[PDB]
């Protein structure tokens, strides 16, 4: 019993908060054998939670952690740092990167030692070196992804930036951050029907609602120009995925009022302002 | 082709020997009152204008 | 009525509403065939020598 | 960055009418369409299911059924879907007796719902305006600005077309209907 | 008429900047589209000629 196990590991480390971390318990539970680094990990799962359970799961890696755990002793203090201020961090970095010699494991510090430089370091070779081994260490599944995500997140050569958004979202699809971003920063670029074909894409693949990020966008690209019953229908759709966004109720107004409709656009803009009573465009608008 | 356009032209003949029509299909002030009409256009208007 | 409140606008005719009309509806079924067939057609008329 | 850019580079590279099937294709609807926006006091049958599942998209049915209470049901969803995009939809019957208890149903099953007659006219304001098509007739020919939202025209009973007194009515709406209106 | 202006991406208002109308000289007594002004004012639903 090897496979199972690691399975429900897994599961467990990437699972949801408190109720899930229970759920981590009792896969804990279930494989409660020898080989305890392991359950050094499960304290990992525990911090989904960070209330409670980082305390048990405190008591846990102290007892798990006992010969050498060296992934999981680093993993446990980037935690702490995490958990902390960055000051841990610093000193833990260097430790790991010394002793586990790796480039895709060596991908798991670089990730954390990138969520601490994010904040303020500039990291030219801490973390955008780490950034580099991590991409060279491309995971096949959802371990280089994310990496290269928050690699490229405001600056630093916005050419490649668009690439690895764009590959970030494909591999991994049900995050709507990546593909936004890509298609955000196309848009910004002179060219236009790349964009348009991901939206279609992304939209084709939308099963029922949740998917407002590509909706609204498509929306607005058919409202700049003047093909009025496309946004609509676009705009319309997106709502019912999630019915409170000001900002679409906003668009929506305007493309009713772009055409003839003079009470469904003021409807739809007061009830725009009747939530987040702070715009002051849609007051003025009704 | 079409098979009513000679009804057609007969209506618009009666509608031009009284005042509703001028020459042309232009529509005269009878014609506009006799066109926001419930039923019984022609007679109703002819018996106000009378 | 009806010629009354087409005569009156000015951008539409009263044959259009005929045309549109289901008892013209077999009549008027394949209109774009019978075009394409005439502007096809027109092409080989030219042909014969004089 | 030189070797960065190659070791992310490497990574990175006509018929017009459609005879839909009466009982066959639905059989998924909730898959899609998980929230309806009418919900009933029983189970929606199929032809409804499809009607419906045309009625999201913006399509146009020409439902044809037996009874008279199993046509309103796709009859009041499109106006639980009027209601929900802000728009503004028209109700239309030919019998003048026959558009009174459907006011009275259509006000007491969801919110405001006005009617319109040769003298009535209760809350001309409403989004469910219910009318003779002698009136819908007459209010074509002028614009009268209600048009300009229009999202459905329920035409009820469409086989009185074969009346002869009252079938150029049919005749004369279907037509100067705008493009937009379904 | 003032419009607004618009950033390209997480579009804000920036600032207000005059612009040219287009769709002026048309009324709702002379044209048949859905750009002319709305109406007199508050009016009789149906039964308008003019």
């Amino acid at each position: 019993l090897h496979l199972k196990a690691e399975a429900l590991i897994k599961l467990s480390d990437y699972d949801s908060s408190e109720e899930a971390i229970r759920t981590l318990d009792q896969i804990s539970d279930a494989d409660n054998i020898p080989g305890l680094l392991v359950l050094k990990s499960l304290a990992y799962r525990n911090k989904g939670s960070f209330d409670e359970a980082a305390k048990i799961m405190e008591d846990l890696l102290s007892s798990y952690p006992d010969l050498a755990e060296v992934h999981a002793l680093e993993a446990l203090i980037h935690f702490t740092k995490k958990d902390y201020l960055q000051a841990e961090k610093c000193f833990q970095r260097a430790l790991e990167k010394d002793t586990e010699v790796a480039e895709y494991h060596y991908q798991l510090g670089l990730t954390y030692w990138f969520m601490g430089e994010e904040t303020r370091k500039d990291k030219t070779k801490a973390l955008t070196h780490f950034l580099k081994a991590a991409r060279l260490d491309t995971y096949m599944g959802k371990v280089f992804c994310y990496l290269g995500h928050y690699y490229r997140d405001v600056v630093g050569d916005k050419n490649r930036a668009r690439g690895c958004y764009r590959k970030a979202f494909e591999l991994d699809d049900t995050d709507a951050e990546s593909g936004a971003a890509a298609v955000d920063l196309s848009v910004e670029l002179e060219d236009m029907e790349m964009a348009l074909a991901i939206l279609t894409t992304v939209t084709q693949k939308a099963s029922a609602g949740t998917a407002k990020w590509a909706w609204l966008r498509r929306g607005l690209y058919y409202l700049k120009a003047g093909q009025h019953s496309q946004a609509v229908a676009d705009l319309q759709a997106a709502l019912r995925a999630d019915p409170k966004d000001f900002n679409c109720w906003e668009s929506l107004g305007e493309a009713y009022l772009s055409r003839g409709g003079y009470t469904t656009a003021l409807k739809s803009f007061t009830k725009a302002s009747e939530l987040n009573p702070e715009s002051i465009y849609s007051v003025f608008k009704v | 082709s079409l098979l009513l356009l000679p009804e057609y032209h007969q209506r618009v003949e009666v509608l031009r020997t009284l005042g509703y029509v001028d020459e042309a299909g232009t529509v005269k002030l009878a014609g506009r009152v006799a066109c926001a009409m419930s039923s019984h256009e022609l007679l109703l208007t002819e018996l106000m204008f009378d | 009525t009806m010629i009354l409140n087409l005569l009156r606008v000015d951008a539409l005719r009263v044959e259009d509403m005929m045309k549109r009309s289901f008892s013209e509806f077999p009549s008027r079924k394949d209109s774009k065939a019978h075009e394409q067939a005439l502007a096809e057609l027109t092409k080989r008329l030219g042909a014969l020598e004089e | 960055l030189a070797r960065a850019s190659s070791l992310e580079d490497l990574v990175l590279k006509e018929q017009w009418a459609i005879p839909v099937d009466a009982t066959s294709p639905v059989g998924d609807f909730y898959r899609l369409i998980p929230q309806p926006a009418f919900q009933w006091a029983f189970e929606p049958d199929v032809f409804q299911k499809q009607a419906i599942l045309h009625l999201e998209r913006h399509d146009s049915v020409f439902v044809a059924a037996h009874t008279s209470a199993g046509k309103t049901v796709v009859a009041e969803y499109a106006i639980a879907l009027a209601q929900k995009h802000m728009t503004r939809t028209i109700y239309t019957s030919p019998i003048k007796a026959l558009s009174n208890q459907k006011f009275r149903d259509f006000r007491n099953t969801f919110g405001d719902v006005g009617l319109l007659t040769g003298d009535v006219q209760l809350h001309p304001e409403a989004s469910c305006l219910i009318m003779t098509t002698e009136i819908l007739r007459s209010m074509l020919y002028s614009g009268s600005d209600v048009i300009r939202d229009l999202e459905w025209v329920i035409f009820d009973e469409v086989h009185y077309i074969n009346d002869v007194e009252r079938g150029v009515v049919w005749e004369e709406v279907l037509i100067m209907l705008p493009d937009h209106v379904s | 008429d003032l419009q607004a202006q618009r950033h390209p991406t997480t579009g804000q208002i920036l600032g207000y900047k005059e612009v040219l109308l287009e769709n002026t000289n048309l009324s709702a007594t002379t044209s048949l589209s859905l750009r002319r002004p709305p109406g007199p004012a508050s009016q009789s639903l149906w039964g308008n000629p003019t």
